[PDB]
C-alpha cells in the first residue's frame, strides 16, 4: 500500500525516550530534533512529564493528535503492550527498534507482533532496526549520525551495524542521501514495499540495497517490481552471503549443482539490477549513477596525459566487456590543433605527459561538444608541469560550457594536492576517483545499467 | 497424462519412473525418444518393432540406482533376436548382482544417435519459485557446471540470453566445421520447461538429461522428475 | 654491482640551468632538498654557480671521481655527454632524455648503449624520471620533494604513472626504500634491479609496474624473481592484460596460447603476486610491508557486526581462503566479557554494543592464543564507541602481543573513522576503510605464503 | 643421434616431421609412444600385435578421416589386408590405443620466455573449452604437478563417476621431458602431442606433430 505518511508524517511518537540520555530512545529523540523535523514529536514515557522541552505523555492514546508513526524503543517484553496502544490510537506505522525476535529465535513473538499490528490496519517496520531517515522531510529517526549530505540516493540496509556505519561513510565519500532505511528482520515491510515508494518519490534517483536475503515466495514479486523500477531508476544491490556451500548432493543433477547464490544473481539480472561484490564498488557506482545520465551510445572516449594510466583504464573496461573504438575523425582533428604530433589517438587519446592544465580544458570541451561522443573518462597523472586544482577547474569549466549532460568520470593519481582536487570535484557532484581503474569501473557501471535497462526492455517487448 | 503427477503423489511416490516422466514431458510439447514399458520378452519384441530399430533396453528396479554398474542396460539392439538376448541377459544380470532387487519391468526406447548433449533443469527455489537451468549435459554436467539460470515464466529474451551466456554455447553455432544445431528448438524447450514448473506445484526438481540437440530439432533421451 | 648507483659518493647533474623551470634544475633542487650528503656537481656550459654549488662545464673538469651522472640534455647532445663521462670514469649514466626507441629512433638508443659499454659503464633508461634511494637520502628525480621512509622498492616502466604513484605513496602512507624509473629499458632492466634489491637489507618488499620484458629475457626474469621471492614478496602490476585476437597457427597449441596467459604463468612460477589494479597493489604492499607471513591457515576474523563479517567471509572465499572453527581456548577466554548471544562461528561476532575495551581484550586474546596464526579486525562505527578509542585498543593489544602474527584492520564509518584509519596506518598497522579491502590485504599475505611455498618446492633440491 | 631426423628434414626443405619420425624423436627422449613400423603392412602388424591402426602416409595429408585414408581397430590379417588395398583408391602400421582419458601436451616458442609447455584435456574439444595451463621450460616437478591440478578437467584424473584414477606421475614426467625437448632443440618451433591417452598405469602418445623452423 502507500507509505507516504511513513516518510512524510505530521506526527511521530518516540516510545522509550528517557531522562537518561544514554538510552537509545533518547538518542533517537535528539536526532529527530537536531535534524530539524517540522512536524510534531511526542516523547512517550511512563514517569517523565517533559523531555527535550517537549510535553511527554505516558501512552500514545493519551496524545491529543493523530499520530502517523510510532518509533518503539522498549524491551521485547513490553513491545506488545505498546503495539496494542498504538492500535487504538489509530497509528499507521510501528517502527520497532527492539531486538530479540526472529534473529535470536523468538519467531513466535515476531509473527504475533505482525498479526496484532495488521489487526489494527497498521504496518510494521523491523523489528531489529536502527530506524530510518528521510531528508526531504528533515526526518532522522535513527540513533546514528546527526546528519547526512542531501542528495537523491536511497539506501536500504538489512544489516544494522554495517547499515549505521555506512550511514556515516556516505559523508566521507560525498554521497548525497535522500533516505536511509533499516529493514532488519523484515517481519512485515520489506524491500518490495520500499521499492514501490522510491519508484514514485521524485526526490530519489538511485537506490542502493544491502540484501542478506528475501522471504520465501517473495522473489517473483521482487523481480516484477524491481524490473519496472529499473527502467527509470538504477538499483544497486550488495548481496550479503554470496559464497556457495557447494555440493548439495540432491536427488537430481539440477538439485545438486543449482545454488541459491547463482539463482539470486539470475534474479538480479532479470530485474535489471546491478550486483556489487564490495561496499567500495557499490559506493563508487552509486556516485556515478547519481550524478550522470546514462550514455546514449557506445562512443566512449578516454582522455589521458599518461599512456600508463590509459592502459590501466583499457584493461579495466575490457574486464567489464567494454572495448574502445577509434575516436571520430572530427574529434581527432579538433584536438590536433594544440596537441603535438607524437601524441596518440588510438583511444585512449594520449595527450602526452607534458600537457599543461589548459589542454585538459580544451580536450574535455572538444570531446563533450562532439556529437559523435556519448561518454568521457578523464585520466590525470600529477606532474610538475601541471597543478591538480588547475586540471580540476579546467574539467569543471569544460562541462559547464559543453552545456549538455554527457556522463563524465574522472581519475586522478598523485599526492595530497590530487587528493584535494578529487574532493573538490566530488563536492561539485563530479564523479572523481584517486585511481584510473576506479574511474573506469564507475563508467562501466553507467554502461552496465544501460545494458541492464535494455535487458528488461527486450523481455517486455510487445511481441 | 497430465494427471500422472497426481497418481504418483497419492501412491506416496517421491519420483516418477522414466517412462512416466517422458509421457508427462511429451504432453507439454517437448520432443522425447519414443518409449514403452515391457513386462515380458514378447511385449518387448512387439514394442521394439512398434518403435523401430535400433532400440535400447533398461531395467526398472527401485534397488538399482546405477543400472550400468549391474549390467541393467543394453544399447543398440538391431534385431528381434538380439532384443530377446538382451531382455534375458538383463534380468539374470540383476538377479545375480542384486538378488533382493525387485523387478518392475523392462523399458524399450528409441536409439538416439550422437549429438550435442545438453541439460535442461527445473528447480523450485523457496524465494523465486520455478527456475529453469540450461547448459552442457551428458555425463560431464557436474564436472564443468557450465550452466545458466532463469526464473520462470521465461520470456524469449530470457531463454535466448541464458543460452548465449554459457561458455559451451560455441558448440551450437558450428564448431570444428560442424553444422550448427537448432537453437530455436532449444529455446522452445526451455520456455515449455518453465511452464511445467509454473503449472505443476508438486514438482520439486526436474532433470532433462541428456537432451540431444541436432541440426534439426532436439530429443529428450532421459528424464527425471522429483516430487514433493 | 649497482651498489655505487644507489650509494654514490659523488653525483653530477648535467643539464641544470639558471632557469629553475628546467628538468635538470628540478632534479638538482630535489637532490639538495632531500638531503644528499655526498658531493653534488652541477654541470652547465656557462653557469659558474648553481644552487650555491660550484658548477663545472664538463664532468671531466670535476676534481672528484663521479659515480653517477644524471643526464638532462636534448637527445642530439646526449652522445657527447656520454663520451665525456666515459673519459671521466663515470660508472652509471642516468639518462632522463626522451626521443629514442620509444619514438622509433632505435639507432640512437643502440649507439648510446654501445659507447657507454665501451667505457665500461651502465645506462639507466633512457626516457626515465630518475630514481630515489632513501637510505642514502638520494632523490635524483623531478618528482615530489619527499617520500615516507620505509622498506618498499617501487620500479616503474611507466613515467607519467610512475611519478604520479610516487606522490600517491605519501597519501597511502607507504614507506619507500627506493623509487626506480626504468623507462625504455635499453640496458639496465627489472632483472638487474631485482638482483640488487634481493641483497639490499633496506628493502623488504618490491613493487613493479611492468608493461613488458625484452625478448629472450623472460627465463632470466623467472630465475631471478623466484629466488628473490624465497625471502621478499614481489608484487607486479601487469599493464596490458587484455588478450589480443587469437592467432591462426599451425597447431592447437599456437592457436590457443596467448601472451597474457603465459605472463600469468610466468608470474606464478616466480612466486609473484599479480595485481589487477593500482589500489590492490598498494593495499597488498602495505600489508606485506608491515606484517610477517602467516605460518598456518588458522585465521580469525573479529567483528562487532555480522554484516561486516559476511563481507569479509565472501571476500576471503573469492581468494580461496575459508575460515575454520576458532580454538576452544579462545572462545572461553572471550566469553568472560561478551554476552551469551554473541557468535563464535568465526567471524567471532562480539555484537554491536561492544565498547572500545572489548577490542583490546579480544585482539589480545586472539594474538596470544598459540593456535591463532592471523587476525583480521573489523569495526563498524556505533554511538557506543569511538573509532579512535578502538584504534588505540588495537594498537596496545598488538604491542602487548609478540608482533609475530599478521594483522589487518577494516573500519567503516564517518570522518572519525577516517582519522582512526590514518592513525593506525601512521603506526605501520594495515588499516582500511572497508572490510573487503582489509580482507583482501590479509589474502595477499596468504597468497605470498603460498607463493613462497611454491618457489621453495620448485627450487627444492 | 635423433638429431639426424631434424637435420634430414631441414635439408629436404621440410617444415615439419612425418608422424613416424616425430614418434621416434619423441621416444628417444623417454616419452612413451604407440610403437610404429615402416603385405609389408601385415608383417609389421603381427610384429606389433593386434589390434592395429593403418594410416596412409602421403605428401598431402590434410584431413585423413575425411578422405577415408585410415582404418581403425584391425584385429586379423584378413581384416588388415582389406584396408591396405582399400584405402588406396580413396606401409605405416600403428598400435591401437584402447579408450581412456584424452590429454594434450603442447610446446610453443614465446618471444619473451621462449620454450613453453602446455597441458590440458585433449581430444576434439581441446580449443573449445580451452581448459589448459602453461609453464615456461625447463619445468620443475612442482611446475608440472601444479599445472595439472590447475585445469578444470583435472577431476577426470582422480576418479570420476567411479572411473579409475589415472597415472599422474607419468603425465608429470612427460611434461618435464617435453620441456627439455623445447630447450635443447632450437629448430623446433611448435609441437603437439594430441591425443595422449592416460591410463591407470602409464600413458601413450597416439599422435604427434612437430613443426620445424
Ligand atoms: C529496545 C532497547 C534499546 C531498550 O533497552 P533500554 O533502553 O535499556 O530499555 P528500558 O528497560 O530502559 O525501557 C525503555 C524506556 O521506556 C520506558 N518504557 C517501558 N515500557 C514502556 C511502555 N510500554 N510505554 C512507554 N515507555 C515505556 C522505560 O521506563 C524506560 O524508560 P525510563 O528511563 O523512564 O525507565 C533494547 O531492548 C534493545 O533492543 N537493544 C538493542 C538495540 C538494537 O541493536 N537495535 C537494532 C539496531 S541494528
Ligand atoms: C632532456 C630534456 C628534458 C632537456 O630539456 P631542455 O632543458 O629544455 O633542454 P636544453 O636544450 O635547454 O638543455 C638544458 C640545459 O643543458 C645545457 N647543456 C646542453 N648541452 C650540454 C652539455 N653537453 N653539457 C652540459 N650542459 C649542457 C643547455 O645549455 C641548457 O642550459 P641553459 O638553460 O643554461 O642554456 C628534453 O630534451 C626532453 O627530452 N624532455 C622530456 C623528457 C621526458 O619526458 N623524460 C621522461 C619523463 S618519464
Ligand atoms: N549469531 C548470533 O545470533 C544473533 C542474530 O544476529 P545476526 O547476525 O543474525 O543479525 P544482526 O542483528 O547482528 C545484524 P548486524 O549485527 O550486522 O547489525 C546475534 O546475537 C549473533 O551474534
Ligand atoms: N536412447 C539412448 N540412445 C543412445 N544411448 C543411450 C540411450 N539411453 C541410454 N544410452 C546410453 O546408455 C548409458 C546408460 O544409461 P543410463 O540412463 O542408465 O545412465 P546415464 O549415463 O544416462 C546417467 P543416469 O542413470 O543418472 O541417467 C548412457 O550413458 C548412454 O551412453
Ligand atoms: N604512441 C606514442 O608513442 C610515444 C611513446 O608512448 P608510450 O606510452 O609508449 O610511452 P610513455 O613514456 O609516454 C608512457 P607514460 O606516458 O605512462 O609515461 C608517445 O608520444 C605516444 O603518444
Ligand atoms: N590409435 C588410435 N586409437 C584409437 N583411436 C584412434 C587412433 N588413431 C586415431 N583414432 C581416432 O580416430 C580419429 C581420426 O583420426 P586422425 O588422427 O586422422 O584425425 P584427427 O581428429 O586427430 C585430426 P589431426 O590428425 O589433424 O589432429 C581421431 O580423432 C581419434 O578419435
Ligand atoms: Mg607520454
Ligand atoms: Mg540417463
Ligand atoms: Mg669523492
Ligand atoms: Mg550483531
Ligand atoms: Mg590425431
Amino acid at each position: 500500500n502507500d507509505l507516504e505518511r511513513l516518510f512524510n508524517p505530521s506526527a511521530i511518537a518516540v516510545v522509550g525516550a528517557s531522562k537518561d540520555p544514554s538510552k537509545i530512545g533518547s538518542q533517537i529523540l535528539r536526532n529527530l530534533l537536531s535534524y530539524g523535523f517540522k512536524g510534531k514529536v511526542y516523547p512517550i514515557n511512563p514517569t517523565a512529564d517533559e523531555l527535550m522541552g517537549l510535553k511527554c505523555y505516558p501512552k500514545v492514546s493519551d496524545v491529543p493528535d493523530k499520530v502517523d508513526v510510532a518509533v518503539i524503543s522498549v524491551p521485547s517484553d513490553k513491545v506488545l503492550g505498546v503495539i496494542d496502544d498504538c492500535g487504538k490510537a489509530g497509528v499507521k506505522f510501528a517502527v520497532v527498534i527492539t531486538s530479540g525476535f526472529k534473529e535470536v529465535g523468538n519467531e513466535e513473538l515476531e509473527e504475533e507482533l505482525v498479526r496484532r499490528a495488521h489487526s489494527y490496519g497498521m504496518r510494521v517496520l523491523g523489528p531489529n532496526i536502527f530506524g530510518y531517515l528521510y531528508a526531504p522531510a528533515r526526518l532522522n529517526a535513527t540513533f546514528g549520525p546527526k546528519d547526512v549530505l542531501s542528495g537523491n540516493v536511497a539506501f536500504i540496509s538489512q544489516s544494522g551495524a554495517l547499515g549505521i556505519a555506512l550511514m556515516g561513510y556516505t559523508v566521507v565519500e560525498n554521497i548525497g542521501i535522500s533516505s536511509i532505511v533499516s529493514v532488519g528482520n523484515k517481519a512485515d515491510l520489506d524491500d518490495v514495499d520500499l521499492l514501490d515508494f522510491f519508484d514514485k518519490d521524485p526526490n530519489t534517483g538511485v537506490i542502493m540495497i544491502y540484501l542478506e536475503g528475501i522471504a520465501p515466495g517473495r522473489g517473483r514479486m521482487f523481480i516484477d517490481v524491481a524490473s519496472r523500477v529499473s527502467l527509470r531508476k538504477p538499483i544497486i544491490v550488495i548481496k550479503a552471503g554470496r559464497t556457495e556451500v557447494g555440493a548439495r548432493a540432491a536427488a537430481s543433477h539440477t538439485g545438486s549443482i543449482a545454488g541459491s547464490v547463482a539463482i539470486y544473481e539470475s534474479a538480479f539480472k532479470q530485474s535489471g539490477i546491478l550486483m556489487a561484490k564490495s561496499v567500495e564498488d557499490a559506493f563508487d557506482w552509486t556516485k556515478a549513477l547519481s550524478w550522470n545520465p546514462i550514455p546514449e551510445g557506445e562512443r566512449l572516449i578516454v582522455l589521458t596525459n599518461g599512456g600508463g594510466a590509459g592502459v590501466q583504464s583499457t584493461d579495466t573496461f575490457a574486464d567489464n566487456g567494454i572495448y574502445l573504438s577509434k575516436p571520430p575523425e572530427s574529434l581527432i582533428q579538433e584536438i590536433k590543433k594544440f596537441v603535438p604530433p607524437f601524441a596518440s589517438f588510438a583511444n585512449p587519446i594520449d595527450i602526452t605527459g607534458m600537457a599543461p592544465d589548459d589542454w585538459y580544458y580544451m580536450g574535455t570541451l572538444a570531446a563533450l561538444k562532439n556529437p559523435d561522443v556519448d561518454a568521457l573518462t578523464v585520466l590525470y597523472c600529477q606532474t610538475a608541469v601541471t597543478t591538480p586544482i588547475g586540471v580540476a577547474k579546467g574539467i569543471v569549466d569544460a562541462i559547464k560550457e559543453a552545456g549538455n549532460s554527457k556522463p563524465v568520470t574522472v581519475g586522478m593519481v598523485g599526492g595530497p594536492e590530487v587528493a584535494e582536487a578529487v574532493s573538490f570535484l566530488n563536492k561539485q557532484r563530479i564523479a572523481a576517483y584517486p585511481t584510473p581503474e576506479r574511474a573506469s569501473s564507475a563508467m562501466s557501471a553507467l554502461y552496465a545499467y544501460a545494458r541492464a535497462r535494455s535487458y528488461v526492455m527486450k523481455s517486455l517487448a510487445v511481441r | 497424462s497430465r494427471d500422472l503427477l497426481l497418481k504418483a503423489k497419492e501412491n506416496g511416490r517421491k519420483s516418477l519412473l522414466e517412462h512416466e516422466a517422458k509421457y508427462f514431458i511429451s504432453s507439454y510439447g517437448i520432443p522425447v525418444t519414443n518409449i514403452r514399458l515391457a513386462k515380458s520378452e514378447e511385449e518387448a519384441v512387439n514394442f521394439s518393432r512398434e518403435i523401430g530399430f535400433p532400440v535400447v533396453l533398461k531395467i526398472v528396479s527401485p534397488q538399482v540406482v546405477h543400472k550400468s554398474d549391474v549390467g541393467g542396460v543394453k544399447v543398440n539392439l538391431r534385431s528381434e533376436e538380439e532384443v530377446r538376448k538382451a531382455y534375458r541377459e538383463i534380468i539374470e544380470n540383476v538377479k545375480r548382482n542384486v538378488p533382493n532387487a525387485e523387478i518392475e519391468g523392462i523399458l524399450v526406447q528409441e536409439f538416439a544417435p550422437p549429438g550435442v548433449e545438453l541439460i535442461i533443469g527445473l528447480l523450485r527455489d523457496p524465494q523465486f519459485g520455478p527456475t529453469v537451468m540450461f547448459g552442457l549435459g551428458g555425463v560431464f554436467v557436474e564436472l564443468f557446471r557450465d550452466v545458466s539460470f532463469r526464473v520462470a515464466p521465461l520470456s524469449e529474451q530470457d531463454a535466448e540470453s541464458m543460452i548465449k551466456e554459457v561458455k559451451a554455447y560455441k558448440l551450437l553455432t558450428g564448431f570444428r566445421g560442424m553444422e550448427p544445431v537448432d537453437i530455436e528448438a532449444i529455446k522452445d524447450a526451455l520456455i515449455r520447461a518453465g511452464r511445467i514448473g509454473v503449472e505443476n506445484e508438486e514438482i520439486a526438481e526436474m532433470d532433462l538429461n541428456p537432451v540431444i540437440a541436432y541440426p534439426k530439432g532436439i530429443k529428450v533421451v532421459d528424464a527425471r522428475i522429483i516430487l514433493r
